[PDB]
């Protein structure tokens, strides 16, 4: 099947439809909030490790909150829930990359781009490991560059999509026809 | 073409400033050329439908709940399994002669399939004495002894499987003794599964294939190893 | 094993009086008790079950009550044909036990 | 309308085998616990045992070693065998239909239909 | 894996690419047809219960029609087709919501929006249950409102997408350039 | 840039009224400024390709059909399994000494894996006498006795598995007696699986890995329980 | 779960982000490259047999390249990697179509449309079989026509989508406002 | 509204010719109307985060590696399994009394679940003598004998499972003897799995639930048949 | 070109055990049913039994309790043992190569290569 | 078990005459019969198999036919060396049976 | 400080059984191989056997048939039984703590803590 | 089975001289050898383990070396307290073997 877990409501007013990783969830303990745009990609992507980890952490939070937690773990719970939370074939993809000597994700570390002024962030991507160490940035800078490109284009494209859900195309056609009529009429006077 | 589509949806797109500007500019250009029960958004009614799952009877099992104690999984219009939570055991021996039943090959194959799926879906089943059976004459009678933390018990695993298999209707018999994590406790001492003939038992919940279909993926996920060569 | 003691052994009551019989279980019962009436020369007759429910053909004067370890059978106004020996009965899973019995005589 | 016809010899000598049988006429055989009870002279009711349509049985522990109860669902009948009978086994023997309700609290059980009864005496005469 | 069952040809001329639930498939016996727009979402969504049920009912219909049916069920057939028909992790999602005390879908009842004039409908969404009863409408009206919003925006956006598949962008560029050339030329005369 | 692309795709965009209006308005504005073997859509040829699945031989099994009776699943360029539908049995005992075979560990592990997958994929297998085997010296010989509703039979489950495993070319031997639902009947009394050396047997169907890969998910999905502690 | 294997870098300059089937991968052995547009569909579709075969062949290639290959097969490797490569429910869909007498894909043969001048191709689709033979082209010509229409419409819409990632909507609004201001101002003179 | 947004990204959209044309035409129309540490794209800073998997301990096991020889899977804050690759065996008998362990029901159910998942995930395990156990008193001690083409050996299958289970930090102990295909060889003669109490052992790799979660889907995928009715 | 060479003593006394062996030279040993047939004097052909390369066997019922057929694939031979031979076992004994075709209808079977035959007589002289 | 009855017991024919021999099975055959020729002092020789197929070195004058329960062997123009004893044989799974034989003499 | 306290009778007659016990005081009982060694007069060290906390044992093959080693984890002791002792079993007997390191090369093993030793003489006088 | 032969049987050396003892294994060792010192009237003392590592309380003059089949114990400058019998010891899995010993005397 396919993962189905929906992320719980965000604890950040800066990202109303996003998701916030609390200080506990992060190695350098501090809050990190991601916007609705990056988080919405987790709804449909099948090969993003960060999204599977977001679902895992959210499930942990909700299970502790809503169930009577205890020191003795219910093995059965995660055993029956795992495939609704993560794509085990993504783990398999990284395993196969590892045995083939290809750089792979071990799910610890993630990189993302942060707009210096607006604070808009891309969806974090796994920092690949190979031969016992993380890749040096220069080894995947191309990937980073591509992400930056997407950050621009998507943003621009988003402006159009929201516009196309508010301004009817018939209205644009009417404006074009009216402008053409005016341009035809002004020629007769001269 | 698109002009009429814009014309019908006039009330919604008024509030946008760009649309107002476009309308005003179009009007000015035309003028100068002449010179030279539950309604949403006003137009959306909320409507409902309910699926008749009974129509699926010929191709998949349908489970439903009659009352707290009695639940059913019907297979077609002829046969099914009655699952009863009860204080009253009907088997008082420790046998479950599955190999002999297979050898004789008198049972209903679909019903044996459902029994197999149920038993294989139980998490961490490790007390074989807790399960007793009678299969003589091709009948199916299975009895789970739920008598005894409640998480690491046969009662909990059997009840989790039962709750999924008879989903949508099981809850009334369950969660009475609240437990840690997802663990279930009830006041019943036994869960009995016996074959039965078709009848409309679905007083408390609608018949539904959901529980069985969901349980199919649970098979063998949480069984323990009992020997080195399975 | 749940065992039953009936109280008292015998009662001497005139017709029209109130008859009260007690059955005490050694521990909290697995199921509510049954009460039977039995006369010489015939089989026992089921009077009350579930500790308060009358069986078929049982007159309304026969009543029951109780829970836990204490159960009681009541005859509001006892007719001459009500004089017999009365037993309480309990069942745990695959084990039935009887009270030692109580004799009602005129 | 349910009857429990009872059959079996009541005249025995010590160390023989009492063999009683009870045939049920009326209503279903399944869902009931077919029961054997006895009353010794000058004594109260005593539960001998019970069996259901699956041949599952329950016995009085004081008689387990010597008692066997069986069923025959072909003719809706059930049987009691008592081996090595002694003078303590002289009694009136009843077959009865038991019903146990364990689906909701309060659970209950009763014996609603009784057979006529068979007098059984063991002696050297 | 992922579901792959394609829905059979629609029973309604009002919805050429849609799907019609017959009077037998519905508790109140009457036909209900859904359009190509709502039904096409079922082709790609992974978290819509109504789409899995449409696939189940369609498979039941096709199996009865195309195979020699009988009163004896071949449990093997559904046992092997189930994961081609539905996402079992959606069942798991609802099970987990149930055990956590969150409203969940028990697959019986669905709600959708219906335009009073045009008759276009949204994709039915499961009517959630909690504590043994269906949620009151006021408890999820926000969801309903969101659906209404989508019904507008998507519709508008649809008009653009079809327009962008028929009118080349080069033609729009040429029209803009011609209008600009005319506007530049008319300045010289004045 | 986009002007040239629009110029290339002229023949397909005349019929739209908006495009005609735009072209006419552009021409008018420019003029006023100057004053002051299978072909689709006329341009798309239908072309085909056929995959050479043989190139996958080093990493996955490839199944193909020679004729009605003979089918193969090859593993690499050296070994494989010959599957024969036949009326002539080669084993006339009721043994299948799997544990001794494992203890001796002389067979080809990949072939034993394929045998395990096939057997574990059979639905509702419940007659152990119907399966006989010989593993002496590391060979693999397995004989399913298909002799005898047809749905609840060993023959049907074995044939369903065979149909999937040898998918492509299986059908010619299959469904001679058309059964209820998805059930299969043939006139053959035995299905025999024996190891063999590599040869190009694929006269009737191209070699393909599809059947094996698909069967991997069927493993254990429809096995019956034979004891309480698996 | 869901397939995750990403295709290796292409062996063709004509398709920088596409994929090339080499001489050995094809029966009438000649090289065939497919562009980034068709290949990118394989990243998200769930019911395209050709994409699953591409992943299978690419995995075979990479396994031989990066692992110490031998005549003795490690059936373990494919057994664990299979669900990262293909959707076994697509196999099941074709199996169910076969048993129901519906034309089905046996994964051997695929058709695609090739532009006689530009050389751009659609994503190959399986040539269905029924009753032991391939379907005649006239039996699925509607699908071919739909594919040609999709090629045209998708090309135009792609032009628009890349335009919207480079030209901000605010700039279009500014151009519209400036043109309107000029048209208003010229009326005063006349 | 969108005008300011366009004003924001002016450095990024100048290069396009259409944008330059639009800007020039807008300026002309306005004039004629008046007449009547890592930085990308100069604006995007590269930033990192690292997940603290330890916070998951209450609901899923966490594996980590201390050094080449010692690896751990922790269940909660109180218990876990220590997996040691070692030349020193601690069991010198051929028993693995799993059924007695189940009957006594003294072990930790989560730990037995993990043990079962590990053993059921091994591919092609066919030498029951290679696995020895001690479960007396509810403890868990499991010993896999790795002594002996390396692909068709117990050592390879056990090591593949171990590498997945302790994924991250497993590689240091593994692939010393490079093998064909995905096959693993080491210099260690034994893999030993014993229960242990909680301690922070994760010196070489961070704790993670990934290996165990991944292995859940591997269960029973490559087991051999040992009998006909399983 | 296939030959089957038969060896074994033909002079026996009653209650002894007849041991015959047949060695095949020519073509494969597998895929065939190596067969023992006999003709008693004044009688027709009688199937004793058969064995294939997997040691699977089939025997005539009237002789099952006394007949054993075995193989040696190392030297491509197969053997017949008949225990407690009486006067009814005097006969000419043939080994033969049998082939069965069961892949398509009509199925067929035949014995195409025969050994020379060994006369076997049991008597008191 | 399937048994074979041959007809007739013996045949008396002249060289150049047509010889027809019948074999009747007690039930529908598991596989088509085969026919052997046997002379004194030598092993039986396979003549026909599959009820109609000539074996190696068998002259074309030997033909066969039949199905179900009825099978027949035909010698169109019988040569002097065709005088021998003829057997039909059948095989069900792991069970081979012979006809009682038919004697063909001058 | 770790001490191994030895106990057991040292005066024996042939065909009797030697029974020695060693109690460990100090540090844990698991992770070690508790070992029995002996030195016969005019002879070198001889390994008798060893046992760990799981009751797994290893024995010298020349003594395997007659030697048994056991443990008691309740009081941290381990015991040696030698049945049917002859004059060749007269020796000094030592219990020792053994430690084996097999986690990295070079592997090593040693006996670091030794008991005092018990003289065992067997004779007819 | 791995056996150990020590060389020589007896060493005669003066105090302050260098003592060298060899232990040869019949095959490449499963585990680096241990060296013990043993005097009459007391238990053996662990001197060296892992073929080169000193135990607690062992003077620095005690050194060890070797690999494969050849191992050696060295006493750089021997005190009078170093005169004893020295044993090499090896262990394979669940099998411990001792060298026959070397007598170090004045
Ligand atoms: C999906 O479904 C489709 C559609 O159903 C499947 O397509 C089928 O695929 C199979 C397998 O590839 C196709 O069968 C092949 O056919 C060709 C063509 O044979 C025809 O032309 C020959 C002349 O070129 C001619 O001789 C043939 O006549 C023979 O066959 C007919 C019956 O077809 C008989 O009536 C005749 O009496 C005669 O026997 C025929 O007209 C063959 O090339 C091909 O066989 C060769 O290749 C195989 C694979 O390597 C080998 O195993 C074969 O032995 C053979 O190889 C060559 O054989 C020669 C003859 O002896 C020999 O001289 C030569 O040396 C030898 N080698 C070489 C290198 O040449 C094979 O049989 C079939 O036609 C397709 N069916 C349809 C309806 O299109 C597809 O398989 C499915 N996919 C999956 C994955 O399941």
């Amino acid at each position: 099947g396919t993962f189905t877990w929906t992320l719980s409501d965000s604890e950040g007013k800066d990202t109303p439809g996003g998701y916030c990783l609390t200080r506990w969830m992060l190695i350098e303990a501090e809050l990190k909030c991601f916007g609705n745009t990056a988080v919405a990609k987790c709804n449909e992507k099948h090969d993003e490790e960060f999204c599977d980890m977001l679902r895992l952490f959210d499930f942990n939070k909700q299970a502790i909150q809503r169930l009577k937690a205890e020191a003795q773990m219910s093995i059965q719970l995660i055993n029956k829930a795992v495939n609704a939370l993560i794509n085990d074939q993504l783990i398999m993809k990284n395993h196969l990359r590892d045995i083939m000597g290809i750089p792979y994700c071990n799910y610890s570390k993630y990189w993302y781009l942060n707009h210096t002024t607006t604070g808009r962030t891309s969806l974090p991507k796994c920092w690949l490991v190979s031969n016992g160490s993380y890749l040096n940035e220069t080894h995947f800078s191309d990937d980073i560059e591509q992400q930056a490109d997407n950050m621009i284009t998507e943003m621009l494209q988003k402006e159009y999509m929201e516009r196309q859900g508010k301004t009817p195309l018939g209205l644009v056609d009417l404006f074009v026809f009216s402008t053409s009529f005016y341009l035809i009429s002004i020629f007769l006077h001269l | 073409g698109q002009i009429v589509t814009f014309f019908q949806e006039v009330p919604h797109v008024i509030e946008e400033v760009m649309n107002i500007v476009l309308i005003a500019l179009s009007v000015l250009a035309v003028l100068k050329g002449l010179y030279n029960t539950s309604l949403y958004k006003g137009v959306y009614e909320l409507q409902t439908l309910e699926l008749n799952m009974e129509t699926l009877n010929m191709t998949m099992p349908l489970s439903c709940t009659k009352n707290n104690s009695h639940h059913y999984i019907m297979v077609g219009n002829e046969t099914g399994l009655e699952l009863t939570l009860t204080n009253t055991s009907i088997i008082n021996h420790k046998f479950c002669n599955l190999s002999d039943a297979h050898k004789k090959n008198l049972y209903d194959h679909a019903l044996m399939s459902i029994i197999s799926t149920f038993h294989l879906s139980i998490p961490n089943f490790n007390q074989y004495e807790a399960m007793s059976c009678d299969f003589n004459g091709g009948k199916i009678s299975v009895q789970y002894n739920l008598s005894h933390n409640h998480c690491g018990t046969v009662a909990n695993g059997v009840l989790q499987t039962f709750m999924r298999m008879a989903w949508g209707g099981s809850y009334i018999a369950l969660d009475s003794g609240r437990g840690n994590w997802d663990c279930i406790m009830t006041s019943y001492q036994y869960l009995i599964i016996q074959n039965t003939t078709w009848e409309d038992h679905c007083q408390f919940s609608r018949p539904s294939p959901i529980g069985y279909l969901g349980l199919l993926s649970q098979r063998t996920r949480d069984i323990y190893i009992s020997r080195r060569l399975l | 094993e749940i065992v039953l003691t009936q109280s008292p052994a015998t009662l001497s009551l005139s017709p029209g009086e109130r008859a009260t019989l007690s059955c005490r279980a050694s521990q909290s019962v697995s199921s509510y008790l049954a009460w039977y009436q039995h006369k010489p020369g015939q089989a026992p007759r089921l009077l009350i079950y579930g500790a308060s429910k009358r069986a078929t053909g049982i007159p309304s004067r026969f009543s029951g009550s109780g829970s836990g370890t204490d159960f009681s059978l009541t005859i509001s106004s006892l007719e001459p044909e009500d004089f017999a020996v009365y037993y309480c009965q309990h069942r745990s899973d695959w084990r039935t036990t009887f009270g030692q019995g109580t004799r009602l005589e005129i | 309308q349910v009857q429990l016809q009872e059959s079996g010899a009541g005249l025995l000598k010590p160390s023989e085998t009492l063999s009683l049988s009870c045939t049920v006429d009326g209503e279903s055989f399944n869902g009931f616990f077919w029961t054997w009870i006895r009353q010794p002279p000058g004594k109260g009711l005593e539960w001998i045992g019970e069996i259901n349509h699956l041949a599952s049985t329950g016995y009085n522990p004081s008689l387990k070693s010597r008692v066997t109860i069986s069923v025959d669902t072909s003719k809706n009948q059930f049987s009691l065998k008592l081996t090595s009978v002694t003078a303590a086994d002289t009694a009136v023997y009843y077959c009865a239909r038991g019903y146990s309700y364990g689906f909701a609290w309060p659970n209950y059980h009763y014996l609603d239909v009784w057979g006529k009864g068979t007098t059984v005496t063991v002696s050297s005469a």
